């Protein structure tokens, strides 16, 4: 009888598995059309609307977190097991910057062998994208025993996890209160996870990561390497690498923290080795962030009387202009799991963007800047995955809108006073899209004009008008001036990007001064337009959520709806659903002009060979200062000119993205069909061929319905996304391994 | 209250007196989340796996059938009779029994009556009574939990030291 | 305006009265159904098109019909 | 094991079983006998 | 509780009590799900195919036919030597059988639909063994014990003859 | 021969095609070493492609100017085996699919509750029709004689 859980809730049955749509009022009768199939998926882990507690949702969401991360470590289990059997990392070890990464081997099936590449290494397979090998050899990993031993562990995990969910939904599970305990949550997330984290990373890293790196940038091979555990045991292993060891943790507990610069420095730039942060650096970054985390775990107050109450914290900021101020922001936030999903899902697809680019900005990993392929696909997944974040975080802000908003509760607080004036936020952001699309994207096609009218003196080029990034190039003036300036106890920038020398690894590029000219200005505006648009969408579907100057009564019809009817001169998508559609197509189109930039711009600007003299020559030429400034430079120097590698890969090893090329502009295109068309159409169409089944005695007693009007928007969306998403990738990932 | 083995812990609450070799241990309480007779069949099937293969282990290394594939140590005769095709036989009658006892393990835990671990498996009588047949159990169970320690042991130190029999 | 027709069909369930966002629809006394009343249409001047009356109508082919006819400020649904 | 096996009759289930085996002794046969542009008799 | 008598540790399968051949054998419990008419149908075909292809093993590897073609001791191998001319002769034949010994009726839900069908009863019996009813149990159970025995020896000699090649002897 | 076609056994292209696709392979397998898995992989490759090529060659197969296998699909049984014979194997694959479908469909439809044994396949039921569908052909044209094929006009039709 503990205050905290409940024993034994639900009861570890099979009779429910049998029962398909048990959860849901509606569906629990069984299926009598088709349409039944599809609301039993759409409505699995809708947990408000199975259950009226609050307490069942939040046990129901512990479970799933529970599953995901089973599902998850089970993923990461699979990566090290192909790794450990099915990989070349041995090899690849001892020549990282002739070896390409390859961790999956084909089956010899119906030709399919041709996709086990020449990837070196007296190996056969596909190249490996997802930078495991740099990650891997960070960490110090020098055999594949290891590897196989972290899939074990991870396998482990993953049934503790799975365990963990079980236990946790039908054995003990959490009351309310503890789930409500966000006080005591984000001291513990704050300070054990985050900081404890850190600081066991860091005492890896300072252990094991920084002597084995360091041996292994010394040239000695991986089989002469100590194993990991003797670094431990024998203080001298690692006191000849770094001779700071040798007086123990006495200089830590005596304050003499100067004594550790040895392994804890402050640097700078990239390992000239390796092309990497220094690791060094990276185990003082771990260090300090552990030690900043775990500080700021003691902020709120949870069980004595010490800390900070978030409600208290709240309520004290109001204003003149804000009425109210945060009061009942800590009821929102504690009493709706949507609230807190938009919160976290937008808050997280932001980090994904800010990971993506700090990642090729500063390399972390050794030999990961010269491997081309692993950065172009890393920025690439990591800023899909954010705008993918992004659009769900407004998603569950305008379910939450729709669902979990009380307007008693939020009397004259923020949420209400920005509700109170939505028109003039979505007028004047309508307006602010509309500048912002006119001058970014009729500078574009005013540059393509004049080029086509032969007036090469009249575009906004650099040698023409000129638009100068002066902002960003003071920026960049700034940072190339800090160490020694306003970081004096910094050696080298933070980033090579922001200027200095070229740094090269095995005569390949790693980083260098990203220089910035009109053809940046262009398309940063390009991206401002395009993130400014998405977010008029998503802002526009979140405030008009609940009602509007067509239907007054909008929350009435729920968050998902296709519509109010064709009056009012047609209702259409006027849910917040159809908001996050719509979002979800404008979030594609801005991630993929993103990834675009960065493609190019790195091939053309900063990627490719410098000569033994010092000579740079670059993967394309220098193309992009004079040719990204028009939509034909963009459609003929880029997609017709590296798309090449795509069209030309059959018979090779990469006419695998060849085919996945064929294959995504095919879904693309198979969208369009729910996308364009009705539900109305295939319904009678669906008659006529019903009529034939019952001709011949084979109608179904489950009556074939259309897809409904939201699913056949969702089916569209989906497809969509997965159509241009895969063409995107199979084109880059071809041409960037091709080149 | 204060079960029998660990004198200071409290009984297991899961095992009172009514099973052979019952001195209430069970600290971690495996007992309170899964049921008995499933464990029970699992630490029987245990034992008898475990003193077969002790048995084969320690014969094994001193006797060897006709042939030169059976001219190996027990440590490195696993992947010799795996690729000779000899434990694919051993796997495929042992599948079969296992899914006849997925059967019965399953008629066992819904009701049934068949105790766990009793096959009937009785060609000689060995157990007359009720006596007899629980001390023999408690008997089965002790050896079974000793041959299962005992080829820890032995399959734990021959992999440190390829040592024959004496496996010191 | 729109058009918005009854047919002897309605069982006088009231569902498209308490289902029209702009008072369009109302149950007045009738003689053919067992409910003794039928839906009326006296105010199509504020019919919107909405069409929520006719998707709670339960009989076969409904008894509630509109017809999408001539737009007006209050048919269009216009607040400006 | 009696609604187990009822779970196991539903229908993602036994489709995902179904095409599971139809594409193993498809891909079986064209292992055994690969490159069969004809009838083989 | 009854317990079957041939696995004593598993509870009496249902289904099976009025047959000539019960000894409660069915862990699996194949005769809940299928139709227990069926099953012995097929057991008895399986197993009288099974005795005359083991007999046919035999007699092949002994006295053949004359000719360039019946030259192979080894079944298997005449399997292949003979060409399909006459085993897909064979094939018609036997699909002839099958229909005119069920007639019409040959699918799993077609036959036993009206009953009336002894399992593997197809009156054959033309010299007159199993006129008395008092060996015809007897002659039953040990026709099923001989195919389930001719299954498993059919299986064991086409096997032998893929490991070696040679023939069975 | 049929359509200007020639016997890809006399077809000099074809040749060519074999000779640089070997050769191409064989300029992969030189930048291995040794017994190497990988070179026992394209060792089976160049083996499985001369197998190949050497069975379509010995094939009665037409090959056109490209040195490619082209299908003769008129009708006639000289190549009775690129067409038609495919074509009757999947005829009757497809009819036996059909079949077995419409019969559980028909089955289950006579029950209490057809919906649910839709979602939730009655295995027992399933396996019984399934096995029974290798006489679709017969019982087709023993159905259709009967009238119990095709319904009549108990079909629904629109309003016009
Ligand atoms: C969750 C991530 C994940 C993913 C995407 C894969 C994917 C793959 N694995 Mg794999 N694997 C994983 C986790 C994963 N594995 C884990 C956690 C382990 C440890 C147990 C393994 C152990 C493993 C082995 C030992 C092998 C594979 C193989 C394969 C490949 C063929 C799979 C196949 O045909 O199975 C078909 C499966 C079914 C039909 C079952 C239904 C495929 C690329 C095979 C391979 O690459 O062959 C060269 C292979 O031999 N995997
Ligand atoms: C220092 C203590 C601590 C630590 C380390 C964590 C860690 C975590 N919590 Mg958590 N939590 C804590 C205290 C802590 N919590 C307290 C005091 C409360 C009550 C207010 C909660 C309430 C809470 C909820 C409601 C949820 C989490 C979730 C999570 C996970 C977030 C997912 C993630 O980042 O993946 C990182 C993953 C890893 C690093 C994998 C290794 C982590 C393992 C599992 C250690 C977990 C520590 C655990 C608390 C120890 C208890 C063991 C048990 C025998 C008592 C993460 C594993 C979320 C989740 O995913 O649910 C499962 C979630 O929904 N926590
Ligand atoms: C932490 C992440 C997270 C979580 C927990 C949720 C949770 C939820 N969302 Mg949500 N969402 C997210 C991210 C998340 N979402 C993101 C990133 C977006 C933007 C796309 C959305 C957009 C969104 C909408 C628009 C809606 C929800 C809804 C819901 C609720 C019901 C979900 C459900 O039943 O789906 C069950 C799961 C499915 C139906 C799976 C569908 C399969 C997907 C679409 C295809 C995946 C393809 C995959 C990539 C493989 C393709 C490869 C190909 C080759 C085969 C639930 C509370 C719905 C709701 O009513 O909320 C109350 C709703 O209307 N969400
Ligand atoms: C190439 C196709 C295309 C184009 C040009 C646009 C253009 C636009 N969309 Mg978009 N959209 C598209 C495809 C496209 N969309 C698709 C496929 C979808 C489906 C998901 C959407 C969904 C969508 C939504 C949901 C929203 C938009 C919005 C907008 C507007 C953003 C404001 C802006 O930049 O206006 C400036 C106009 C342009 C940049 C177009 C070119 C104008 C030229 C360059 C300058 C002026 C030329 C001059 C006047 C010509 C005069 C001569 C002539 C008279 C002969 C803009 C009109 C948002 C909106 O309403 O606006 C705020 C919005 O909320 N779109
Ligand atoms: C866990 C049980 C087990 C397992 C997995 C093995 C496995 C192995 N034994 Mg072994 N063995 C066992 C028990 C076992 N033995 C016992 C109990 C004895 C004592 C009689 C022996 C005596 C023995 C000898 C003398 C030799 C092996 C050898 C071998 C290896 C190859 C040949 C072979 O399978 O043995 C053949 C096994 C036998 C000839 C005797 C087995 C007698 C069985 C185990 C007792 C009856 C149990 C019963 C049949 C259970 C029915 C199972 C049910 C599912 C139907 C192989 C690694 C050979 C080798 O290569 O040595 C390195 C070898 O020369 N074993
Ligand atoms: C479900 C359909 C199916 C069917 C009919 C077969 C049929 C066969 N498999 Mg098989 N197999 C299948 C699925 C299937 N496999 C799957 C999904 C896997 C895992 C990817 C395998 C892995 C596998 C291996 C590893 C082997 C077979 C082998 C065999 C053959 C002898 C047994 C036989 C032709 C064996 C064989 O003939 O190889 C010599 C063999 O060694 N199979
Ligand atoms: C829909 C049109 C279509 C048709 C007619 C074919 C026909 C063929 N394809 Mg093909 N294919 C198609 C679509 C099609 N494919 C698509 C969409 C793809 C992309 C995924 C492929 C990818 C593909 C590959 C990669 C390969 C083929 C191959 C083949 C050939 C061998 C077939 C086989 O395995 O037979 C043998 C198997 C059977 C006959 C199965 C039936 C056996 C049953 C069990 C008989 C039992 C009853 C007695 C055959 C000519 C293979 C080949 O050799 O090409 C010449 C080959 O390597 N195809
Ligand atoms: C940026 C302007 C800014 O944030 O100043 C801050 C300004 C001050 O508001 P308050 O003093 O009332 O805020 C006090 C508390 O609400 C703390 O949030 O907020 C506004 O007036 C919102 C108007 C946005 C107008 C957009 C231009
Ligand atoms: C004998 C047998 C079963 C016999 C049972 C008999 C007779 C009794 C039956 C009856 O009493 C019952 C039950 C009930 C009665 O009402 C009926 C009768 C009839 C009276 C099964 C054999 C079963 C035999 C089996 C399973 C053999 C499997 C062999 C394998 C797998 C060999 C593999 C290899 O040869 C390869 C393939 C390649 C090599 O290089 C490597 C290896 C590994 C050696
Ligand atoms: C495995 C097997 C039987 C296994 C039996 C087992 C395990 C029995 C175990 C038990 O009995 C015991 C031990 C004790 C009992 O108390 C309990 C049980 C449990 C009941 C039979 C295989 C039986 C296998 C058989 C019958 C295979 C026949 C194959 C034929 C005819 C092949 C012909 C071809 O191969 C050629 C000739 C040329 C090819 O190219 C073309 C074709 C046509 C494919
Ligand atoms: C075609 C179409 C239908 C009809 C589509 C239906 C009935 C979907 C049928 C799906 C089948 C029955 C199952 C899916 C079969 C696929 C082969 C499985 C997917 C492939 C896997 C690899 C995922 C609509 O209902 C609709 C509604 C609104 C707007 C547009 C449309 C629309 O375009
Ligand atoms: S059906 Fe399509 S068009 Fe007609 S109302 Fe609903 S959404 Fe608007």
């Amino acid at each position: 009888k503990s205050t905290i859980v409940d024993f034994n809730p639900v009861e570890t049955s099979f009779e429910k598995w049998a029962k398909p749509g048990q959860f849901s009022r509606t569906l629990a009768k069984g299926p009598k059309t088709t349409t039944w199939i599809w609301n039993l998926h759409a409505d699995a882990h809708d947990f408000d609307i199975q259950t009226n507690s609050l307490q069942e949702v939040s046990r129901k969401i512990f479970s799933a977190h529970f599953g995901q991360l089973a599902v998850i470590f089970l993923w990461l289990s699979g990566m090290h097991f192909h790794g450990a059997y099915f990989s070349n990392y041995s090899a690849w070890l001892t020549n990282p910057t002739s070896t390409k990464p390859s961790a999956q081997i084909v089956w010899p099936i119906v030709g399919q062998e041709v996709l086990n590449a020449d990837v070196g290494g007296n190996f056969q397979g596909i190249q490996i994208t997802s930078g495991f090998f740099q990650l891997w050899r960070a960490e110090g990993i020098t055999s594949e025993v290891e590897l196989y031993w972290t899939a074990v562990g991870g396998l482990v995990a993953s049934f503790l996890m799975l365990f963990a969910g079980w236990f946790h939904y039908h054995k003990a599970a959490p009351k309310l209160e503890w789930f409500q305990n966000v006080e005591s949550m984000l001291n513990h997330h704050l300070a054990g996870l985050l900081g404890l984290g850190s600081l066991s990373w860091a005492g890896h890293q300072i252990h094991i990561a920084l002597p084995i790196n360091k041996l292994l940038d010394l040239g000695v091979s991986p089989e002469e390497i100590p194993l990991p555990y003797e670094f431990i045991l024998n203080r001298d292993l690692i006191a000849q690498l770094y001779p700071s060891f040798n007086k123990g943790l006495t200089p830590f507990f005596t304050l003499n923290w100067g004594e550790y610069s040895d392994f804890l420095t402050f640097k700078g730039g990239l390992n000239p080795v390796t092309g990497g942060l220094w690791l060094t650096d990276t185990a003082h970054h771990h260090l300090a962030i552990a030690v900043l985390f775990i500080v700021a775990g003691h902020m709120y107050k949870t069980n004595w009387f010490l800390g900070h109450s978030i409600k208290t914290i709240l309520e004290a900021h109001k204003g003149p202009f804000t009425g109210e101020g945060h009061k009942g922001l800590y009821e929102v936030l504690t009493t709706s799991w949507h609230a807190q999903l938009a919160i976290n899902l937008a808050l997280f697809g932001s980090l994904s963007i800010i990971v993506a680019h700090h990642m090729y900005a500063m390399p972390p990993y050794p030999y990961i800047a010269i491997d081309y392929p692993t950065q172009l696909s890393l920025f690439t997944h990591h800023v899909w995955i954010g705008g993918f974040c992004i659009v769900g975080g407004a998603a569950h802000g305008a379910i939450f809108f729709v669902r979990d908003y009380n307007a008693a509760n939020n009397y004259n607080n923020l949420i209400d006073r920005v509700i109170r004036h939505r028109d003039a936020i979505i007028s004047h952001l309508n307006w602010v899209c509309i500048f912002l699309g006119c001058h970014s994207f009729g500078l574009y096609v005013h540059n393509d004009t004049m080029r086509a009218l032969g007036r090469s003196q009249d575009l906004f080029s650099d040698n023409a008008i000129a638009l100068k990034p002066i902002f960003a190039q003071f920026i960049q003036n700034l940072h190339t001036l800090a160490p020694g300036s306003t970081a004096p106890n910094a050696l080298t920038t933070v980033s090579y990007a922001f200027g200095g020398d070229v740094i090269s690894v095995g005569s390949k590029i790693a980083m260098m001064p990203i220089s910035l000219g009109t053809a940046d200005f262009l398309v940063h505006h390009i991206h401002a337009f395009t993130i400014h648009v998405t977010v008029l969408i998503l802002l526009k579907g979140v405030l008009y959520s609940r009602n509007s100057r067509l239907i007054p009564d909008k929350a009435n019809l729920g968050f998902r709806f296709p519509c109010d009817g064709p009056g009012r001169g047609g209702t259409c998508q006027v849910s917040a659903w159809d908001h996050v559609f719509l979002g979800l197509f404008w979030m594609y189109n801005s991630i993929s002009i993103v990834i675009f930039h960065f493609s190019w711009k790195m091939q053309s600007d900063v990627w490719g060979t410098v000569s033994p003299t010092g000579a740079v020559s670059h993967i394309t030429g220098g193309n992009f200062a004079q040719s990204s400034i028009t939509i034909n430079g963009w459609l003929r120097d880029f997609l017709w000119s590296q798309a090449a590698q795509v069209v030309q890969s059959y018979g090779s090893s990469l006419s695998a993205y060849g085919l996945i090329f064929l294959g995504a502009h095919f879904i693309w295109a198979f969208s369009l069909m729910f996308l364009f068309s009705g539900r109305g159409y295939w319904q009678e169409l669906i008659e006529s061929i019903v009529w034939a089944h019952n001709k011949l005695k084979v109608a179904p007693s489950i009556q074939p319905r259309a897809l409904s009007i939201t699913q056949g928007r969702a089916v569209g969306v989906a497809h969509y996304l997965l159509g241009g998403i895969g063409t995107t990738w199979a084109f880059f990932l071809a041409r960037i391994i091709s080149v | 209250e204060k079960s029998k083995a660990v004198p200071f812990l409290p009984r297991p609450a899961a095992l009172d007196g009514s099973v052979v070799g019952d001195v209430g241990f069970d600290p971690v309480g495996f007992t309170s989340w899964l049921p008995l007779s499933y464990l029970q069949e699992a630490e029987i099937k245990h034992c008898r796996i475990a003193m077969l293969a002790t048995l084969g282990w320690i014969v094994a290394d001193f006797v060897h059938l006709p042939g030169a594939v059976h001219e190996v140590s027990s440590l490195a005769a696993h992947d010799v009779a795996v690729k000779s095709g000899a434990l694919a036989q051993i796997l495929i009658w042992t599948s079969i029994a296992e899914a006849i006892s997925v059967i019965a393990i399953s008629q066992m835990l819904e009701g049934s009556g068949r105790q766990p671990g009793d096959f009937k498996f009785d060609p000689l009588n060995f157990a007359k009574d009720e006596k007899s047949l629980k001390k023999m159990q408690l008997s089965e169970l002790k050896n079974g939990r000793l041959a299962m320690l005992a080829f820890s042991g032995i399959v734990t130190q021959a992999a440190l030291t390829g040592h024959a029999f004496p496996y010191m | 305006s729109h058009t918005v027709k009854i047919y002897d069909t309605c069982i006088g369930c009231t569902q498209c009265v308490r289902a029209c966002p702009t008072d369009v629809l109302e149950m007045v006394p009738w003689d053919g159904c067992k409910a003794g009343q039928i839906a009326s249409a006296p105010r199509t001047e504020d019919c919107v098109g909405c069409k929520r009356c006719e998707t709670a109508c339960p009989t076969d082919f409904l008894s509630v019909r509109v017809y999408l006819g001539g737009e007006t400020t209050r048919s269009l649904g216009l607040a400006y | 094991m009696k609604d187990f096996l009822k779970y196991l009759s539903t229908a993602p289930v036994l489709l995902t079983a179904w095409l599971t085996f139809t594409a193993g002794f498809v891909i079986e046969i064209n292992r055994f006998y690969p490159d069969a542009l004809t009838f083989p008799f | 509780k009854v317990f079957s008598k041939s696995v004593p540790f598993l509870l009496k399968p249902a289904g099976l009590d009025g047959m000539v051949g019960d000894v409660g054998f069915d862990p699996l419990g194949f005769a809940t799900f299928i139709d227990i008419r069926w099953l012995r149908e097929a057991e008895l075909k399986n197993g009288r195919v099974a005795m005359l292809a083991f007999l046919g093993f035999i007699v092949q590897e002994f006295i053949r036919l004359p000719g360039d073609l019946y030259s192979e001791p080894n079944g298997v191998k005449a399997f292949f030597q003979v060409g399909p001319q006459p085993l897909l002769q064979i094939f018609l034949f036997c699909g002839f059988l099958e229909f005119n010994m069920h007639k019409g009726k040959l699918t799993q839900v077609d036959m036993f639909e009206d009953g009336k069908r002894e399992p593997g009863n197809f009156g054959f019996d033309p010299l007159g063994f199993g006129k008395d009813p008092a060996k015809r149990e007897r002659y039953a159970l040990a026709e099923l014990k001989n195919g389930r025995l001719a299954m498993i020896a059919i299986g064991g000699l086409v096997h032998h003859a893929l490991v070696t090649g040679h023939a069975t002897f | 021969d049929i359509g200007g076609l020639n016997p890809c056994k006399d077809s000099e292209v074809f040749q060519k095609r074999l000779a640089k696709t070997v050769k191409k392979l064989e300029n992969r397998l030189k930048k291995y070493e040794e017994g190497t898995p990988p070179q026992i992989a394209i060792q089976q490759q160049i083996t499985q492609t001369k197998q190949r090529f050497t069975r379509y060659a010995d094939s009665n197969l037409l090959c056109g100017n490209d040195g490619l296998p082209h299908l003769i699909t008129d009708g006639r049984w000289s190549h009775g085996s690129e067409f038609l014979l495919p074509s009757i194997l999947f005829l009757y694959i497809s009819g036996w699919i059909g079949w077995v479908g419409r019969k559980y469909i028909r089955t289950v439809g006579q029950t209490s509750n057809p919906t649910e044994k839709e979602i939730i396949i009655d295995v027992p039921l399933a396996i019984s029709i399934m096995t029974s569908g290798f006489l679709w052909p017969f019982a087709a044209w023993q159905e259709f004689l009967s009238g119990d094929l095709i319904a009549s006009d108990e079909t629904i039709t629109t309003s016009p």
